[PDB]
C-alpha cells in the first residue's frame, strides 16, 4: 500500500531489458506481440527481439531460421543425443531428458559454433593473410576449429553447408568474414581434401558477419554478443528440437532401461588400496 | 480334435514367457531350414506392458511384439495355431486353463518341470474335452527338422 | 574386421527411428535436408518431421511456429526465468543457466500444456456438459489444469491467447475441443475473474484439434502423442528462447551475485532440537 | 530506513524452518554448529537435523551413514554413472557432469527406494498376510520393488544387504517392517 | 590473515578459504599423494566436489522443508523488477 500510494522507494534488483509482461499487451523487446505477428517476423524475428533487442532485417531473420533448421538433430550417436536417450530410456520425463542431454554442450560437443567464430574473427581483425593464419595455427598446435569433416571432402560437398553458403552469398550485403573463411578453406583443402569448411564453422563465421555487417549493430555490440555466447545459444536452441525428438521417439518405441554391458568397460582398478 | 499335422512349414507360434534366447534359437532354426516366414508371431509376459522385442532373422533384424494380456495376443494375431508355455511349475496350470478355451490354438506345449499330478490330471481332462494337443510336463519340447522347433529342442545351432 | 567381413552378428540397442545421419545426406524423419529446404518447411515443419515423423500440412507448421512465438518469454517474474536470471547472475554459462531455468517447467509452471489436453479430452470423449465438468472438478478438489493464471484476469487479459484463437478459427477445420474449452473458461470466469483460459490450455486443446482433426494421425498416434508428452515439448522449446534471452541480457547488464534479503524470509525454526 | 525505525510492514515469503544463518552462530534445525561438533554426531546427525529437524539417536545416525556408504558407486555400467562419464568425457565440469548424471535417478533407476518403502508400507498398514500380498501383486501383474538380484541368491548373500541386515538386527529396537519384509 | 586483518578487522580467514588451504595441506602433507597428484586433484576440481557434496545435504533439506510447509508457486512481484526496455523496437 505504501508503494501504491508512493512513499517508500525500495531499490529493485533484476534489471531485465526484455519482455515487459505487465500492462495489457505482452510487449517484447520494444515491440508488442500484435506487431510481432502483424509484421510477419518469424521465430528468427522474435529471436532478434528477445536475444539482441533489435529489429533484424528480413533476410537475417530467415537466416536464423535456417541456422536453427540445420543445427537440429544430427544423429543419436553424439554425446548430447546419447544422454537424452539414456535418460528417456530410464523413463524420466521430457525436461530432465532434454536437460541432461543439454549438459554436454560445452567445448568438445557444440563448442565449434563459438570457437570457430572467435578464432576466425580474432585472426581477421588482427590483419592476417589466410596463409599466415593457417601457418600460425600450425606452429602452436591448435587445429583450426570449424574446418574438417570425415567423408564429405570436395566435389562431394556437405549439402547443408551449401544451402547456408548459397543463402549468404545471395542475400547478405558485404560479407567479408565468410570470404576470408573461404580463402582459408581454399588454402587448407590443398593439404587434405576432407578439410572442407564445416557447418559449425560456417554458421559461426556467417553469424559474426551478419552481426557486424547488417544494420543496428555497431561493431562493439556485434562482438559483445559473440563474447557472451549468442552462438552457443543458437546451437543449444537448435539442438533442443533434436533432443526433444529423441526423447519422444525413445518414449514411443517403448525402450527399457540401459545397462551398457561389461564387454565395453575394461575396469583398470588398483591392487589393494 | 487331435490332428495329424501338428507342425508344418507354415506354422506360427505364441510364446508365453520372456524367453528371448529360446525365441532367437527358434528363429535361427527357421532361418537355417530355408523357411520363408518366421515361426513366432508374438510373445506373452504379463508383468509389463506391450512393446516389440527385436530379434535376429539370418543377417537382418526384425521385430516380434510382446503383449501383456493373452486376449490382445489372440485378437491381433489369429494366424497362430500353437502356444508354447514357458511358465513356472506354479503358474503353468492357470496359464493352460486360460489358454485352452481360445479358438485359434490347436496345440499347447507345457515345458515346465514339477507340475502337480492332480493339476495335470485336470489339465489332461480339459485338453481331451477341448480337443487340443498337449505336449506337456517335464519336457524340452519337440523338433520337426525342416519345419519347426519348440523352445530349445536339441540345443544351440 | 569381422563385422566389415560380415560374420559376427551383434544385437544393436538404441532403435531411434529419426535422423539417419550417415550417408551422403542428413536425412531427417524420412526426408533429406535439401528437400526440407526446397519445400520451404520452416522450423515448424522440421518440428513436425523430427517429433511426429509426419510431414505436416502448411496451416499446421505455421501454427507450430505461432506456438513457439507465443510461448517465448513472458517476463522475468515467473519461476523459470527467475532461476535463469539467478544462475546467470551467479556467472555460470548458457547451458547451466538455461537448464536450471528449464528444471522448473513442471506442473505448476508451464507443464499444464499436457494436463489441459488430457483433462479436456478425457471430459469430451466421456461427454459431459461444461457446467458438470466444473462441478466434478471442484467436487474432487482438483484444479482444472490450464484454466488458471496468477496475474492475468478477464479485466486484465493476455493477448497471446487472442492471437492463437484468431488463427485456429480460420485455418483450422472442425475444432470442437477449443469451443468446449472456451465454454469451461467463461463458466469459471462467471464465478472468479482470476481463472482465465491460459495459453497453456489453449495450445493444449488446439494441438489436440490439430492432431486429431488434421490428417496423418489416426486415433492411436494422436493419443499416443498426448500420453507420451509431445505438448510439454512445445512449451519447453518455446520458452528456451526466452530463457536464453534472459541469460544474454543479465550477462550484458553485468549484474552481480544475488543474495535475497533476510527481510523476505521469516525463519520459522524449532525451539531447541 | 522505514523498516529500521519500524513503521512500514512486509509480508515475507519463503518460510524455511531449517538453518538460520543469521546471528553469531550458524544454527541448524534448533542446534548450533558448536553443539553439532561437541555432541559428536556424524553426517547422519546433520542429515537428521537438516532433513528431518529432529536430533536422531546415535544408532539411527550410524544407520544413515551406512546407507550413504552402500548407496555410493555401484559400477559405471549403470545409467546415471554412464551419463556422468559421457559429460566428463565431453569435458564439461564437475557440476554439469554430476548433475546430468543425477537427472536419471527417477523411477527405473534409483526409484526403488521410495517405491519399496511405499509398497511395503501400504501392504502392512492395510494389513495383509505376506502370502496374500505376493499373490495380490502377481494377480495385478506388477513386480515387488524390494526383491530381486539376478546374481546373488539364498545360497550366497549380497554382502551389502547383509551388513545392513546385521546392523538393523543388532541395533534397531522394535523393527516390524523388516521382519515383514523378510517374510515376503 | 594476520597481515590482512590489520587493514579492516573483518577480513578474517573465511571458512570457504580455510577448507581450501587445509584440504590442499592435507593432500600434500599427509601420505599417499606424491606432490604431482596432490596438485592434480586441485586442478581437476576435487575441491568443488567437497562443496557440492556438502551442500547437497542443505539443498535436499530445503526441498523437503518447502514440500513439508505446503508452500505454493512463486511469482516474484513486479515491484522488484524495474524493466528498462528500449523505446520502440
Ligand atoms: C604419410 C601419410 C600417411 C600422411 O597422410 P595425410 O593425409 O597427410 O595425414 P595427416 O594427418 O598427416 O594430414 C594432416 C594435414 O592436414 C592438417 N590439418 C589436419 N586437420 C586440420 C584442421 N582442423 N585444420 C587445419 N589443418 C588441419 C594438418 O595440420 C596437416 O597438415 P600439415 O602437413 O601442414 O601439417 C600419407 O602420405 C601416406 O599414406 N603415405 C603412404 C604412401 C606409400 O608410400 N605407400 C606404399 C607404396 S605402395
Ligand atoms: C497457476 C495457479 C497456481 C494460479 O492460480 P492462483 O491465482 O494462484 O489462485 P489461488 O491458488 O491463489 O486461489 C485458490 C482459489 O482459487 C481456486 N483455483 C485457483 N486456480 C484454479 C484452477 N486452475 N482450477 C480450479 N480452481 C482454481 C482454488 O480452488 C481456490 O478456490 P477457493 O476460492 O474456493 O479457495 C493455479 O491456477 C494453477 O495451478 N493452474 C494450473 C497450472 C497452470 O495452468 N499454469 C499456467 C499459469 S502459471
Amino acid at each position: 500500500w505504501a508503494r501504491e500510494l508512493g512513499l517508500i522507494r525500495k531499490p529493485a534488483s533484476f534489471m531485465t531489458s526484455i519482455c515487459d509482461e505487465r500492462g495489457q499487451e505482452l510487449i517484447y523487446a520494444g515491440m508488442p506481440i500484435t506487431e510481432v505477428f502483424k509484421e510477419e517476423m518469424g521465430i528468427g524475428g522474435v529471436l532478434g527481439l528477445l536475444w539482441f533487442q533489435k529489429r533484424l532485417p528480413k533476410y537475417s531473420c530467415q537466416f536464423i531460421e535456417m541456422c536453427l533448421m540445420v543445427t537440429a538433430d544430427h544423429g543419436p550417436a553424439v554425446s548430447g543425443a546419447h544422454n537424452t536417450i539414456i535418460c528417456a530410456r530410464a523413463g524420466k520425463d521430457l525436461v530432465s531428458s532434454l536437460t541432461s542431454g543439454l549438459l554436454t554442450i560445452g567445448d568438445r560437443f557444440g563448442g565449434a559454433l563459438d570457437a570457430a567464430a572467435k578464432m576466425f574473427s580474432k585472426a581477421f581483425d588482427s590483419g592476417i593473410i589466410p596463409m599466415e593464419f593457417v601457418n600460425k595455427m600450425k606452429k602452436e598446435g591448435k587445429l583450426i576449429m570449424g574446418i574438417g569433416h570425415r567423408v564429405k571432402s570436395i566435389n562431394n560437398p556437405d549439402m547443408r553447408v551449401q544451402i547456408l553458403k548459397d543463402y549468404v552469398r545471395q542475400h547478405f550485403p558485404a560479407t567479408p568474414l565468410l570470404d576470408y573463411a573461404l580463402e582459408v578453406e581454399k588454402i587448407t583443402t590443398s593439404k587434405k581434401p576432407n578439410l572442407i569448411l564445416n557447418v559449425d564453422g560456417l554458421i559461426g563465421v556467417a553469424f559474426v558477419d551478419m552481426l557486424r555487417n547488417c544494420g543496428s549493430f555497431t561493431r562493439e555490440e556485434a562482438d559483445e554478443y559473440i563474447d557472451i555466447g549468442a552462438l552457443n545459444g543458437i546451437f543449444v536452441l537448435g539442438r533442443s528440437m533434436g533432443f526433444i525428438g529423441h526423447y519422444l521417439d525413445q518414449k514411443r518405441l517403448k525402450q527399457g532401461l540401459y545397462r551398457h554391458p561389461w564387454d565395453d568397460i575394461s575396469y583398470v582398478l588398483p591392487e589393494h588400496m | 480334435g487331435k490332428s495329424t499335422t501338428l507342425f508344418s512349414r507354415h506354422t506360427k507360434a505364441i510364446v508365453w514367457g520372456m524367453q528371448t534366447r529360446a525365441v532367437q534359437g527358434m528363429l535361427d532354426f527357421d532361418y537355417v531350414c530355408s523357411r520363408d516366414e518366421p515361426s513366432v508371431a508374438a510373445m506373452v509376459y504379463p508383468f509389463t506392458g506391450d512393446h516389440k522385442q527385436k530379434f535376429y532373422w539370418g543377417h537382418k533384424e526384425i521385430l516380434i511384439p510382446v503383449f501383456k494380456n493373452m486376449a490382445d495376443a489372440m485378437r491381433k494375431h489369429p494366424e497362430v495355431d500353437v502356444l508354447i508355455n514357458f511358465a513356472s511349475l506354479r503358474s503353468a496350470y492357470d496359464s493352460t486353463m486360460e489358454t485352452m478355451n481360445y479358438a485359434q490354438i490347436r496345440t499347447i506345449a507345457i515345458i515346465a518341470e514339477g507340475i502337480p499330478e492332480a493339476l495335470t490330471r485336470k489339465l489332461i481332462k480339459k485338453a481331451d474335452q477341448k480337443g487340443v494337443t498337449i505336449i506337456g510336463p517335464a519336457t524340452v519340447g519337440g523338433i520337426k527338422p525342416g519345419c519347426f522347433k519348440i523352445g530349445n529342442t536339441g540345443g544351440m545351432l
